[PDB]
């Protein structure tokens, strides 16, 4: 694929990059799985299928094992970068709209937990508690539309 | 239970279950991709959910867990678990012959027998008495429109009372379904629902005025008189009603009961001299042998054995539900409320007695000759004395009858026949007079307004073996299913005037034309019945060759008999509303001509007995077909003139199980009692349609720039901008003035690119939301 980075922008994500590598080697090889984390720091939000399918659909155990480098990493940045359709923020509104029964304005707690957990591609029991760290009202009651700037600015 | 329910009492929960229950029997994984219906040569429809679509045919798990493969276009969707037990059928997404049958049969699981499908009541029967019908649930539907309270009977009875004060109309419930599947109990419950609640007339009693008590009480009392010579067991039945009937009930001014009518239909008069197998004769003959009134045994001068008499023990005598003495104790009286005085009630038993020993009466051929004689005259002479008759000129008359001065001549067959023919013609005639004669005291005076009228029919059902009969009553539902298809066609023409949608179809009862004219219309089939009568030379081959001559080219719905081996000999097969029937024509003209030994006849008008001679008075000899064409017509006007309410009736199974459903049994009645057609003719028009504020709060997900978030727009424009920008079919929908309308399936799209948008969203939304927890543990790590 044709990179359309300019040489000094390469540079900043070769030094991004150097961050990621835990070795004490220093060889700049990450792992196939903390792979989305390089991609979600460059201010890429990609999914966990889009994550999967640029490595040409790794195992489990390629994941954890089986090491990257840059020259091989930069051809993927290319094809998450040209990705337009991450969803509008009325989209993301009319989403969290379906659940809201009184169509007041606000979601239940609890259900906004499971939501996240069950549907889609879930979210762990602790990814779930660290996303709701801001909480929810006295009742709770949870403002979605203002939930959407939280998410859509941090 | 909840507040809403708290109302009906202990009906509550058979007529709706609470929101934890449902939401917790409603709470299953679904795949409204995989989650589907598949056809079963046993159970005509299973539940499946899909694996592969390999090549035009998918192959998929049932319930059951067995691996089928089927063709892609056998494959039918399921409605979501939100769907569940539905009120109104009418309301589904997927309405197919599945989506029917599972709804229904998933109510009457949890002993929920009332649902409703557009307009229809649907009721199954449960063969077990549910705490329904008291005064506390009379109480809950008073004053409640359809929609205000679960599906039940008495809100049709409520709903037709309060449109007669309202729109000041007359209106009619139409009660069908076959035999043992509930239209007796349902027509009881309305009749009754009437006389709890309607008003009180002027009671002042006119010079002529018979029985005892209130109107509201002799109404009433009418079924049970009916019921001792117009009921009999049958198989499918204990209690059947071998007659139709429509009951008008008249209301004057506010609602005051002021009168009630009573029309008779098609009485098998077959049955008074015969009997199937595992069938008894009208309930009368076992009611008085029951010796519960023994000074009846001694005035008809009978025994106490039903097998003591030919014509009513043919098949069975005693009935596991009926108590044959209560019943004779309950008929009596009746009779009494209903005004009938000791002579004309004495004289009903007489004539029932005197039918008895006439099958009695046997008969011998004359040595060297093919005439016959008496063999015996004991129960000639029994018949005779309870007839007012002479014993010799009865004898006589049967054997030497008189003709165009001419003696002829009969064999003990045709001796045998024509005493049938009269005990039938009697009986018949008596049936017809006690009808006449409880017309004449439900009234009052007050002055007729309005009325509802109740019909109870059977409903269309095709047989092994369908003669003359049947046509009379499947020519009658084929007639009335037309007046619901008209009826549906108007409400909907109507709707889309209304709501300026440029619809063009013909009237849906157009449909069922074709096959009413043949039957009905100059040289259709019944005026080449009536035609072929006027000729003596006549057979049922000349009849047969002319209707073949007729039809079998230019009459579309008239076809060969499509006999196969196992069902009995057809003579030709006609394509009605609900499937194709295969007629037989034999006895065809001779039902129709019903020829009566008028020697004997002349005897009957000259009686001493005045009930006999009354009954034969105006009896003329030289049509079945001519009666019931008068008689259609008449109701059909009547009917005509009303608010129509159609209560649909279903029996479950052929075993009398309570709570157990046979789906093939099940499936046959839909097919032929206009549930299914009434879902054909509205899929024509636009079957779905969504208020445009409604729609907008449940599809702006799927384009939400074609509705910008606003404090204030215009939803009609709106609605508009957003199916126009999906890829979709737009001429599967049209703009109405305060709704959208849609054809059918196009809603079970928008309701899939729905869950498509949602999950996609919530996918987008997780993967922001793995943007900021990543940025949180990079936050952390740069500072
Ligand atoms: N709603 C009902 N509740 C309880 N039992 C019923 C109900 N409907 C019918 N049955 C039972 O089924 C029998 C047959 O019903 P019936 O009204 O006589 O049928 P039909 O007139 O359609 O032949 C009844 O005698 C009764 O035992
Ligand atoms: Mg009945």
């Amino acid at each position: 694929i044709k990179i359309e980075f300019t040489p000094e922008q390469i540079e900043e994500f070769k030094e991004a990059f150097t961050l990621f590598d835990r070795t004490p080697k220093c060889e700049m090889k990450i792992t196939y799985g903390q792979c989305g984390d390089v991609l979600r720091a460059l201010g890429q939000n990609p999914t966990q299928a889009e994550v999967l399918r640029v490595l040409g659909k790794p195992k489990q155990e390629e994941l954890n094992s089986k090491m990257m480098d840059f020259d091989t990493f930069l051809p993927m940045l290319q094809h998450i970068s040209k990705n337009k359709d991450t969803g509008t923020y009325e989209d993301f509104v009319e989403g969290l709209r379906v659940f809201d029964k009184e169509g007041n304005g606000t979601v239940m707690g609890a259900e906004l937990r499971h939501v996240l957990a069950t549907l889609g591609e879930k979210l762990t029991e602790d990814e779930v508690e660290k996303l709701m760290a801001g909480q929810e009202d006295s009742n709770g009651c949870i403002n979605y539309e203002a939930f959407v700037k939280h998410i859509m600015a941090g | 239970v909840d507040a809403e329910m708290a109302a009906f009492g202990e009906a509550a929960p058979y007529l709706r279950k609470s929101e934890k229950e449902r939401l917790e029997a409603q709470t299953r994984p679904f795949d409204l991709k995989k989650d589907v219906f598949v056809p079963d040569d046993k159970e005509e429809f299973v539940k499946a959910t899909i694996l592969s679509r390999e090549g035009g045919k998918v192959t998929a798990e049932t319930e059951h867990g067995k691996t089928v493969t089927v063709k892609e276009d056998q494959v039918l969707q399921q409605n979501p678990p939100k769907f569940d037990k539905i009120e109104d059928m009418a309301m589904l997404t997927f309405l197919h012959e599945p989506a029917v049958l599972y709804n229904l049969k998933e109510r009457y699981a949890s002993w929920m027998i009332y649902t409703y499908s557009g307009l229809f009541c649907v009721t199954i029967n449960p063969y077990k008495w549910l705490p329904v019908y008291n005064a506390e649930v009379v109480a809950a539907y008073r004053g409640k429109k359809r929609s205000e309270a679960p599906p039940h009977i008495f809100s049709i009875s409520d709903n037709a009372y309060q449109y007669m004060l309202t729109d000041r109309e007359n209106q009619s419930i139409l009660i069908t379904g076959e035999s043992g599947a509930g239209k007796t109990v349902n027509t009881k419950r309305v009749i009754q629902y009437f006389a709890v609640i309607a008003a009180i007339g002027d009671r002042s009693k006119k010079e002529q005025a018979t029985g005892k008590g209130t109107l509201e009480d002799q109404i009433i009392q009418a079924n049970p008189a009916l019921e001792a010579f117009g009921n009999a067991k049958t198989v499918r039945n204990d209690n059947s009603s071998r007659f139709g009937k429509f009951i008008r009930i008249h209301f004057g001014a506010t609602g005051k009961l002021a009168s009630a009518d009573i029309e008779t239909y098609l009485l098998e008069k077959s049955r008074v001299i015969f009997q199937l197998k595992a069938e008894r004769d009208y309930h009368i003959f076992y009611q008085i042998l029951s010796n519960k009134k023994p000074e009846l045994l001694d005035m008809l001068l009978i025994t106490n054995n039903p097998y003591d008499y030919a014509f009513i023990s043919q098949g069975e005598t005693t009935v596991a539900s009926i108590d044959d003495a209560e019943e004779l104790m309950a008929t009596d009286n009746a009779f009494d409320v209903l005004g009938f005085t000791t002579e004309e009630k004495n004289s009903m038993y007489k004539l029932t007695g005197a039918i008895m020993h006439f099958g009695n009466m046997k008969f011998k051929l004359k040595q060297r000759e093919e005439q016959a004689e008496p063999d015996g005259t004991e129960e000639a002479d029994k018949s005779a004395y309870l007839m007012g008759l002479n014993s010799a000129d009865l004898l006589k008359g049967l054997c030497h009858p008189r003709v165009k001065y001419v003696t002829k001549g009969q064999n003990v067959q045709q001796v045998v026949y024509a005493k049938g023919a009269l005990a039938k013609a009697v009986y018949e005639r008596m049936f017809n007079w006690m009808v006449t004669r409880i017309n004449a005291t439900l009234e009052t005076k007050q002055p007729r307004q309005y009325f509802i009228g109740v019909l109870d029919i059977a409903g269309f059902e095709i047989f092994d073996f369908n003669s003359f009969e049947q046509l009379c009553i499947n020519f009658t539902n084929e007639k009335l299913q037309q007046f619901f298809n008209h009826h549906m066609f108007v409400l909907e023409q109507e709707e889309y005037k209304k709501e300026g949608i440029e619809w063009e179809f013909i009237d849906f009862g157009m449909d069922l034309q074709a096959c009413i004219d043949l039957i009905e219309k100059p040289m259709g089939i019944m005026s080449i019945l009536e035609e072929e009568c006027m000729f003596p030379k006549a057979t049922d081959m000349t009849f047969k060759a002319k209707l073949f001559d007729n039809h079998l080219g230019k009459s579309s719905n008239f076809q060969k008999p499509r006999n196969i081996k196992g069902k009995p000999e057809a003579h030709f097969s006609l394509i009605h509303y609900a499937g194709t029937v295969d007629y037989n024509i034999i006895g065809w003209l001779q039902k129709n001509k019903d020829p009566l030994n008028e020697t004997v006849v002349d005897l009957y008008k000259k009686s001493s007995l005045k009930m006999l001679s009354s009954l034969f008075a105006n009896y003329a000899g030289f049509t079945v077909s001519a009666l019931h064409r008068e008689n259609l017509n008449k109701l059909m006007t009547n009917l005509r003139s009303t608010h129509p309410h159609f209560v649909r009736c279903i029996i479950p199974n052929e075993t009398k199980s309570p709570g157990v459903i046979d789906n093939p049994l099940v499936m046959h009645q839909l097919r032929c009692n206009g549930v299914l057609e009434g879902i054909r003719i509205c899929r024509k028009g636009f079957p779905n349609r969504i208020l445009y504020g409604d729609f907008r709060q449940r599809y702006r997900i799927l384009n939400p720039a074609a509705i910008p978030e606003g404090q204030f727009i215009d939803s009609r424009k709106g609605a508009e901008k957003l199916l126009g920008s999906l890829d979709i079919d737009h001429n599967q929908y049209k703009f109405g003035h305060t709704k959208v309308f849609f054809k059918a399936g196009l809603l079970g799209l928008l309701e899939e690119m729905r869950d498509e948008r949602l999950s996609r969203i919530i996918t987008r939304i997780q993967a922001q939301s793995r943007g900021v927890l990543s940025r949180m543990e990079f936050k952390k790590l740069l500072e």
